[PDB]
C-alpha cells in the first residue's frame, strides 16, 4: 500500500 | 588476519561472506510471518550517528544486506560508499518507518559526511524516496505484539522426566524468553534443575495428558495453575482405526539422548492419538524406563532402509557385533517385521534451508545453550545442524519445522544469551 510519508528537515509519497 | 573484538554476526557475516537463513524459514520464530515486504532497498529511518551533535536525530537509510533480523544499512546519500555501513536489528526499537520523524514532529539531519555532497535536501529526498519501498503499516505493533507470549509464568504443564523418558512429570513455567520456556520441576531433586524448550514443543502437553493418552505419569505426593489446554500446539489428527503401528515393528529414529545419531528401534507401545512408545536395541531397561515418547507424525522416526538410501550413518544395537549391520539378517535373527512405509508419509514443506546457511540453533543436548549454527546437510526436511568452531561429531538431527532453530539475531532480539563459535 502506498501513502503520503512526512519529512522534515514537506512531503513525500512511499510504498509500504 | 587479527581479530581482537568479541563475537558479533555482523563482522562474521561479512568477512567469510557468509549467508543467513531469512526468518521466513522459520514460522515459530517472531515475525516469521509477517516478514514477506522485509528485503533489500527498503528505506527505513534510524538514528543519525554521523552527528557532532549532543542530541539524537534521525535519518534515512537502505537495506544493503539482510541477515535473519540483521539488515546492513547505508544512510541515503552514499549511494556505492560501504564506508559508514552499519548493522542493526531491523525489528530494533530505534528503527521506524520513514513517514514517523516528521508525522511526528522531529527533523531529518544529514549525516555530517555528506553534508555538502548535495545543496538541496528538499530536492534530493522527493526524488529518492517517492515510491520508495518502507515498513509495512503497524509494523512497530507487529514486532511488539510478537515480543508477547501467551505462556505466562506460574503455568504448570506435563513434561517428559529427563532421567526416566517413559514417564512424564509436572512441570512449571518459571521464566520466559523469547517464546522459549523455562520450566521447573514441581518434585525438584536439583538445585537448579530445569527443562529449556519452546512453547510449541511437542514435549509438553496440557495437565492431564498422559493419563488420557495412556502415558506413564509420575504419582506426585502455590499460586501455580494449569495452563489452558488451548495454548498447546495443536498435534496432526490420524486414524488408527485400520492398519497401524504394531509392538514389536521395527524402525529407525533419531535417539533422544543422542541427538547426533539414528538408531534401529522398535515399537514397544501403541498409545491414543497417534503416540507411540518407543526404544532403541541394546539400550532397553527390562521395566522399560527407556521407552521414549514420538507421535506417528513425527520428522524423528523413520522407515527401515531410511538411513542407507539417503547415505546416512545408523547406529547399529549396542553390542552388536556383525558388521556392517544389515537389516534383513537382523529381522530374521529377531523374527519380526519392519513398520510399512506408507505410515510415514508426510509432507514435505518447501522450508527454503540451504546448505551453508547460518542460523542460532539450540544445542539440543544442552538446551539451556543458543548457539551460532550452520546448516551442513539436507535430506528433504531432516537437516544436518553444526556448531560452527566444535567437532562435526556432535552435529544433531534436527527437522526443519522444529521450533529449536532461530533466525539470525533472534538473540538480540529477545534477549537470550548468544553462544560464539569454539576458539
Amino acid at each position: 500500500e502506498q501513502k503520503q510519508v512526512q519529512i522534515k528537515t514537506f512531503s513525500v509519497t512511499m510504498w509500504s | 588476519a587479527v581479530s581482537m573484538e568479541g563475537f558479533s554476526w555482523g563482522n562474521y557475516i561479512n568477512s567469510n561472506s557468509f549467508i543467513a537463513a531469512p526468518v521466513t524459514c522459520f514460522k515459530h520464530a517472531p515475525m516469521g510471518t509477517c516478514w514477506g515486504d522485509i528485503s533489500e532497498n527498503v528505506r527505513v529511518e534510524v538514528p543519525n550517528t554521523d552527528c557532532s551533535l549532543p542530541t539524537k536525530v534521525f535519518w534515512i537509510a537502505g537495506i544493503v544486506k539482510l541477515a535473519g533480523y540483521n539488515a546492513l544499512l547505508r544512510y541515503e546519500g552514499f549511494e556505492n560508499d560501504s564506508g559508514l555501513d552499519f548493522w542493526c536489528n531491523i525489528c530494533g526499537s530505534d528503527i521506524h518507518p520513514v513517514g514517523w520523524c516528521a508525522a511526528s514532529g522531529k527533523p531529518l539531519v544529514p549525516p555530517r559526511t555528506i553534508q555538502h555532497k548535495y545543496t538541496n535536501w528538499k530536492a534530493f529526498l522527493v526524488k529518492r524516496l517517492t515510491g520508495a519501498k518502507t515498513l509495512p503499516p503497524d509494523f512497530s505493533q507487529k514486532v511488539s505484539e510478537s515480543m508477547q507470549y501467551p505462556f505466562k509464568p506460574c503455568m504448570r504443564v506435563e513434561v517428559v522426566d529427563k532421567r526416566h523418558l517413559c514417564r512424564t512429570r509436572v512441570a512449571v513455567v518459571e521464566s520466559v524468553i523469547g517464546g522459549r520456556l523455562r520450566l521447573v520441576y514441581e518434585e525438584s531433586e536439583d538445585r537448579t534443575d530445569d527443562f529449556w524448550c519452546h512453547m510449541h514443543s511437542p514435549l509438553i502437553h496440557h495437565i492431564g495428558w498422559s493419563r488420557s493418552i495412556g502415558h506413564r505419569f509420575k504419582r506426585s505426593d502455590d499460586g501455580h495453575f494449569d495452563t489452558p489446554p488451548h495454548l498447546f500446539a495443536k498435534v496432526k489428527e490420524v486414524d488408527q482405526s485400520g492398519e497401524w503401528f504394531k509392538e514389536g515393528m521395527k524402525l529407525e529414529a533419531i535417539d533422544p539422548l543422542n541427538l547426533s545419531t539414528i538408531c534401529v528401534a522398535t515399537i514397544r507401545k501403541v498409545l491414543a492419538d497417534g503416540f507411540l512408545m518407543i526404544g532403541i536395541d541394546g539400550s532397553e531397561a527390562a521395566d522399560g524406563s527407556d521407552w521414549f515418547c514420538y507421535h506417528a507424525t513425527s520428522p524423528s522416526i523413520f522407515p527401515v532402509g531410511f538411513c542407507e538410501i539417503n547415505m546416512i550413518e545408523l547406529t547399529p544395537p549396542r553390542g552388536y557385533t556383525k558388521l556392517p549391520f544389515k537389516w534383513f539378517d537382523y529381522l530374521r535373527e529377531t523374527g519380526s517385521i519392519a513398520a510399512p512405509v506408507k505410515l510415514f508419509n508426510k509432507d514435505v514443506p518447501n522450508h527454503g534451508f540451504r546448505v551453508g546457511m547460518k542460523l542460532e540453533a539450540v544445542d539440543l543436548m544442552e538446551p539451556r545453550l543458543i548457539c551460532v549454527a550452520t546448516v551442513t546437510r539436507i535430506i528433504h526436511r531432516l537437516l544436518r545442524i553444526h556448531f560452527d568452531g566444535w567437532e562435526e561429531e556432535y552435529d544433531q538431527w534436527v527437522d526443519c519445522e522444529s521450533p529449536d532453530l532461530y533466525p539470525v539475531g533472534w538473540c538480540q532480539l529477545t534477549g537470550y544469551q548468544l553462544q560464539p563459535p569454539a576458539s
